[PDB]
Parts: structure tokens; C-alpha cells; sequence
């Protein structure tokens, strides 16, 4: 109970972490490349921002996850292998950001399972 | 082989927070079907490739037993997964599949067959199933509330025999069959070894060794072959004491310690009786589970708690799938008698799970991976 | 399940510390904010990207110390969008113009943190370093209500070290001024949560 009202408290530090995304949520490949036009390029990698927070979660509950993630920000690390954010930069880079969209969404599903198995 | 893989943890599930699985198993094949109960009586099975994939994590399927269930195991070359629960039912059920869009998926599970062990009239839950189908004929095992063998025809869904296991060996350790299962290898929690042949139905002998306590597991293994038996139990320092049957001596002991052992207290005990009082360990390194197949034997180890790999191949390449943070173990065997071989391992954290009450070894079709339930009820895949 | 139990003490220990996410720290010669290299020296320099993002989340700190704060900004306008970090400065122009008015609705002529993408940095620098000032003002204000100047900076140089970019490229200059800056950003920091905590 404890850890998870300071969860709440840093869910409130996630609201408050909260301005380059507001109206949507972490839950979209075609809605990626089709509004990668209309976001400038800016809250394009402003919306990979999310990964901040999502290792913000992760430190805080101490549960490994099944993507190995790193978050630099703009453009992050994960797996080292693949950047999270493409922001446009390239034909084959979309590819990889395809593969390393697929390894955000199984992460995130899997971890949306671990927070589906919280009990007391 | 398996064990040269790095074997890194690519997935973490538990649907069952509240209580651990008494029995985990998986249904080979081109697309393996995961399988686990549960101590409340729950039935689970989970799709492998779809958890390679998409990384979907929940029950594909789920059956209610209504009951705490005991034991499962899955027929050899068929579809059909056998259980057993607490409650002294026992039941198999039949697997429904389809394939579809390139790809599988789970309709229904139904038990095929319904037997109440509690028709005994003694009224015993079953402790251990094991259950064979030969070319020849298709039959079951499984170890009674008071520890008694009984054998029953798959075909007829009746009892074929009973044996019972003398009250000087105490309860029934472990439970194996041999490669032409017309023989039982049956451990005891007084700390002895039985083979009994089911052939001429008495028992062939019964062995012990070491500290003399209760034994952990008891198992055929593949490259040791039918003339030598693997048991973890006797010794408590030594992790795993594999003995040839016929040969009545231990051919390779896997032990942790920083020095070798005594000979004398490492040769076979034979002129021990009965009268033997049980001594065990009440520590925490003691209750572990061990999983070996093509050449590789692999067992949990509970000391340090980790993952370990023991390759019948080369001990010395043998090596710890998951370790801790700061450093690993060094491992490497030696020969004192010419009959006699030991291995010897030398000790040198973010992931957090329980004990491991289940293990299983797997193969995803393209590359290798192992699955893990653990004791707090989560379930997790190394690859 | 017990060692699970101390090792969720161990992790309450270090929830106490839950306050510092952005936190920035002291590796090598200069000081990286969670976990992002600030600054670039002779030797090695870093991305400009990096140090974009890098800003970007200094910029997020500052956001977020303005929404825990609930403090008004007078000239200042927060818009950290990842890398990119939007300032917006509302000042008067030269004023010398009689065809302007001015009597309405305006901006600023730069709001841009991010580099790379006379130098517009330099001011953004000047403009963050006053609203550093500005925060210890209105920090000052809230210590007043609730009844410690260690940073000597002026909008030319701060402690000595030139944090104006000048349109060239990395030096030892802005690698300094980073370094001090990004400390007084953390003692700043440290202030917020005493704040945060005696709030």
C-alpha cells in the first residue's frame, strides 16, 4: 500500500511530467507515419518521450520487462540495438522503427498484464 | 544442445497471483501448448508463439477442476494431457486446436476420461502420476496418499496392479520408469532407493548412500541410459549422486563444496537395515526441481537461487543459465576411484522471483528457451 | 517472500528518494541529468541532439517545478515538447518605432532552447539563468511565508565561465558554465524538495 500510494504520487509526478502528451496515452504504426507530418517532428520524438516515464515506472517497481529499454530522451535506446524514435530519418530506419515498435507494444502489453496481475 | 546458449529472460506472466502451480508441463510440436494448474484447482494453458510474438500474456485457455489438483504430464506422441488432483480425481483431457490466417489457435478443453481415485474406498488423494504409451500397449502410474504404486491400463481406464512400497522405507520419495517400463524406480523418505520389477511384481533392490537422508528426485537420464539412474537426494552436500543400477556404484557425483569428499562415505550402502532413524534438513537449500533432457541436465538451484545447467557432455563447459549480479560460479570435475567421478564447484540483482516449484525445457521451433513457474505463482520464459 | 519484503524496504529507502527523477549527477569532467550527458570538452565532445534532449529535460524540470510550485510565470512561458525546448520571453521591443503600438496580444521573437536542428541559445541561457533568479525570488517569497545564495552569476558570464554560445562550436567555456550551472540547478533542486516537503 505504501509503494503504491507513492505510485500515485508519482503518477501525479507523471501528470505533472505531462505537456507534450495530454490527450493521448501509451496503448498505431499507420496513426505514427500518418501523423508524422502534422506534428512538425516535434511531438513526434516528444511523444517517445513516454519512455522517460515508462522507465520512471520501471525503476520504481523494480520488475524486469520483457524489452530492454533505455531512455535518452528524443532519441532512445532500446535494446541498443534499435532507437525508439525514427522522427523521419530514413527508409531503413523506419524499418527498424517498425521492429522496435513491435518491441515497445509487446513491452507494454506485458507490462500492462503485470500491472493486470496486482493483488493484495 | 540447448545449454550453449546465453539464455537471457525475454518474458514475465503470473495470471494466479495467490497460490503456486503443483504441476507445470507443455505439449510438444511444431507450436507447443503451455501448460499449468494450480493449488486452488485452476487449469491453464498458454500459447507459446503467441508469447514469442505479440507477448500476450493470459490464459489461452482455462479449465476448472473445482478441486486443488496434484499432478500433470502429457502423453507421449498424442494431444491428450493427463491429470491428476488432491481431491483423488483423476482425468484426462483431450486438446482442440484449429489453424488459421498462417497461423494457431485453442478452441476447447474437455476431459476425455473420468476415473475417481477416490473409489479406493480408503478414500487416498494421488501423491505422483507418471503415465507411457508404448507401440505394444498404453498404461498409467501413479503413487497413492500412502505412498502405494498402482498401475492403471489407459485403454480400460482400470487398475491393472497394485504395489506397495514397504513402511521401513517410510513414503515414496520420487517417482520413474524404466526404458522398457516393465520396472519402477521408486525413491523412499527414509532415505533409500528402490527399483522393483513389475515383470515378476516384487522388488528388485533397494540401495542408499551417503548422509543417508530423504531423496529429492529420482530419474532415468538419457546418455546414462537404462543401467544408470540419476537421484538427487542422500548426501547433503552432494546436489546430485547419478549411480549405475547394475554396476551398484556411483559413477558421477555433482557436488557443492570447496573440497572433495570422503571415500568411505561415498561408497554404497548395503548392509544398513531398517532400523535406521530418518534424519533430514529443514533449510532452505534442500526443496529444488530439476529438469534434464538431450544431454543436458538442468536443476534449480535454491542455495544461491539460480538457474543451473550441467551438461553430461562436459561438466567443465557446464555452467549457470541465470546467475547474480556481481560475479559467477567456476565449475570443474576430477576422478579419485577408476569407477568414480565427481564435479567440483567454486563460488566466486535485479530480477526478484521466488522458489521455483516448476520447471520445464522447450523448443520454440526456431530456437531453443526454457519456461519456469515459480512458488508465489508467476511463470516466466528464458530464451 | 520475507526477502522480498526487505527488499522492498531497501526499494522504500530509495522510494524516499522518488522526488528526484530528472535529478542530474557528476560523471567525468562535466555533470550528466538523468543519465544524459551535458557539455563537450576538447577532448570528447557529445551529440548535439543529446544535449538537446538533454535541455529538453531540464526545460521538463523546470516545467515540472512550475506545476508543483503553482508559481506564476511574469515574463516566462513554458513549452518543453521532448528535445525541443520552448521559452517564451514577452520583453519590449526598441520602442523607437511610432508606427508600432504594441498596446496588444505578442511574442517572443525566439522561443527555442534546442541548437543545431548572436546565437539565440545564449539568449535562452541568459533568460534561464534570470529565471533561476526569479525562482529564488519567488522561493525567497515562499521562505518568508514559511517563517542560502551560493550562485554569483551575471547574464555575460556566470561564475567566472562564458555561457554565451557565440555561434561556434563546443569549448571549455560552455563545458564550465554547464557544469556550475547544472550544480546550482541541482541545489535548486534540493531547495524544491525542501519546499515540496515543508509545504
Amino acid at each position: 500500500l505504501r509503494f503504491k500510494k507513492l505510485y500515485q504520487l508519482i503518477g501525479i509526478f507523471h501528470s505533472t511530467d505531462l505537456f507534450n502528451s495530454d490527450r493521448g496515452y501509451i496503448y498505431l504504426l499507420r496513426q505514427a507515419g500518418e501523423s508524422t507530418k502534422h506534428r512538425e517532428y516535434v511531438n513526434s520524438q516528444l511523444g517517445y518521450y513516454l519512455l522517460f516515464l515508462h522507465l520512471t515506472a520501471i525503476q520504481i517497481f523494480k520488475a524486469p520487462l520483457p524489452y530492454r529499454l533505455m531512455y535518452y530522451g528524443s532519441t532512445s535506446v532500446i535494446d541498443s540495438q534499435y532507437p525508439l524514435y525514427f522522427t523521419d530519418q530514413m527508409i531503413s530506419k523506419h524499418q527498424a522503427k517498425l521492429i522496435k515498435a513491435i518491441h515497445y507494444f509487446n513491452a507494454d502489453i506485458l507490462q500492462f498484464k503485470q500491472i493486470l496481475e496486482n493483488y493484495r | 544442445n540447448m545449454g550453449n546458449l546465453r539464455g537471457k529472460l525475454i518474458a514475465t506472466l503470473m495470471e494466479n497471483e495467490p497460490n503456486s502451480i503443483t504441476s507445470s508441463a507443455v505439449s510438444p510440436g511444431e507450436t507447443p501448448y503451455l501448460i499449468t494448474g494450480s493449488d486452488q484447482g485452476v487449469i491453464k494453458i498458454w500459447n507459446l508463439k503467441e508469447i514469442i510474438v505479440g507477448e500476450v500474456y493470459s490464459s489461452s485457455l482455462t479449465y476448472d477442476c473445482s478441486s486443488t489438483v496434484t499432478q500433470i504430464t502429457m502423453i507421449p506422441n498424442f494431444d491428450a494431457f493427463a491429470v491428476s488432483s488432491k481431491d483423488g480425481q483423476i482425468i484426462v483431457l483431450k486438446v482442440n486446436h484449429y489453424q488459421q490466417e498462417s497461423e494457431v489457435k485453442f478452441l476447447n478443453c474437455e476431459c476425455i476420461r473420468k476415473i475417481n481415485l477416490k473409489n479406493f474406498g480408503k478414500n487416498e488423494y494421488a501423491v505422483r502420476m507418471r503415465a507411457f504409451v508404448n507401440e505394444e500397449k498404453s498404461l498409467l502410474v501413479a503413487l497413492t496418499n500412502l505412498s502405494r504404486v498402482i498401475i492403471f491400463d489407459i485403454r480400460t481406464l482400470e487398475r491393472l496392479q497394485i504395489i506397495e512400497n514397504s513402511p521401513r522405507h517410510g513414503a515414496v520419495s520420487s517417482i520413474c520408469i524404466d526404458e522398457e517400463c516393465c520396472v519402477l524406480i521408486l525413491g523412499t523418505t527414509r532415505g533409500i532407493i528402490d527399483i522393483w520389477d513389475i515383470r515378476f511384481n516384487v522388488l528388485i533392490r533397494s540401495w542408499s548412500f551417503g548422509d543417508h537422508a530423504p531423496i529429492t528426485h529420482v530419474e532415468v537420464c538419457q546418455f546414462y541410459g537404462k543401467n544408470s539412474v540419476i537421484v538427487v537426494g542422500g548426501s547433503s552436500k552432494t546436489f546430485l549422486t547419478i549411480w549405475n543400477f547394475v554396476k551398484g556404484h556411483c559413477q558421477y557425483a555433482f557436488i557443492n563444496s570447496d573440497e572433495q569428499p570422503s571415500m568411505e562415505h561415498f561408497l554404497p550402502i548395503e548392509k544398513g537395515l531398517e532400523e535406521l532413524n530418518f534424519c533430514g534438513i529443514r533449510s532452505l537449500n534442500a526443496l529444488s526441481t530439476i529438469s534434464v533432457s538431450n544431454d543436458k541436465i538442468l536443476l534449480t538451484d535454491e542455495a544461491t537461487s539460480s538457474i543451473v545447467m550441467f551438461s553430461l557432455n562436459e561438466l567443465s563447459s557446464s555452467k549457470a543459465v541465470i546467475s547474480p549480479s556481481r560475479f559467477s560460479d567456476v565449475f570443474i570435475p576430477t576422478q579419485v576411484t577408476a569407477n568414480l567421478t565427481m564435479l567440483l564447484r567454486k563460488m566466486k540483482s535485479l530480477y526478484h522471483h521466488d522458489i521455483i516449484n516448476s520447471i520445464s525445457t522447450c523448443e520454440v521451433d526456431e530456437t531453443p528457451l526454457l519456461v519456469a513457474c515459480d512458488n508465489s505463482g508467476l511463470i516466466g520464459i528464458f530464451q | 517472500q520475507y526477502e522480498l519484503s526487505l527488499n522492498q524496504l531497501d526499494k522504500l529507502r530509495k522510494i524516499n528518494i522518488f522526488n528526484a527523477t530528472f535529478k542530474i549527477s557528476h560523471s567525468g569532467p562535466f555533470a550528466t541529468i538523468n543519465g544524459l550527458r551535458l557539455g563537450s570538452i576538447p577532448e570528447s565532445v557529445v551529440p548535439w541532439k543529446e544535449i538537446n534532449a538533454a535541455l529538453g529535460q531540464l526545460i521538463l524540470l523546470l516545467a515540472t517545478i512550475n506545476k508543483n510550485l503553482k508559481i506564476n510565470l511574469v515574463d516566462y512561458e513554458l513549452q518543453p515538447m521532448g528535445s525541443f525546448s520552448k521559452i517564451k520571453k514577452r520583453m519590449v521591443n526598441s520602442v523607437e518605432y511610432n508606427n508600432s503600438t504594441t498596446n496588444a496580444p505578442g511574442d517572443w521573437l525566439i522561443l527555442p532552447v534546442y541548437y543545431d536542428e548572436e546565437t539565440k541559445f545564449d539568449k535562452s541561457l541568459e533568460t534561464t539563468l534570470e529565471i533561476i533568479s526569479e525562482i529564488t525570488r519567488q522561493l525567497s517569497t515562499i521562505a518568508s511565508s514559511y517563517s542560502e545564495l551560493p550562485y554569483i552569476m551575471n547574464k555575460d558570464k556566470i561564475n567566472g565561465l562564458s555561457v554565451k554560445l557565440h555561434g561556434s562550436s563546443p569549448n571549455l567555456e560552455w563545458t564550465t558554465a554547464m557544469k556550475f550551472l547544472l550544480t546550482n540547478v541541482k541545489w535548486l533542486l534540493a531547495f524544491s524538495s525542501n519546499l515540496l516537503s515543508k509545504s
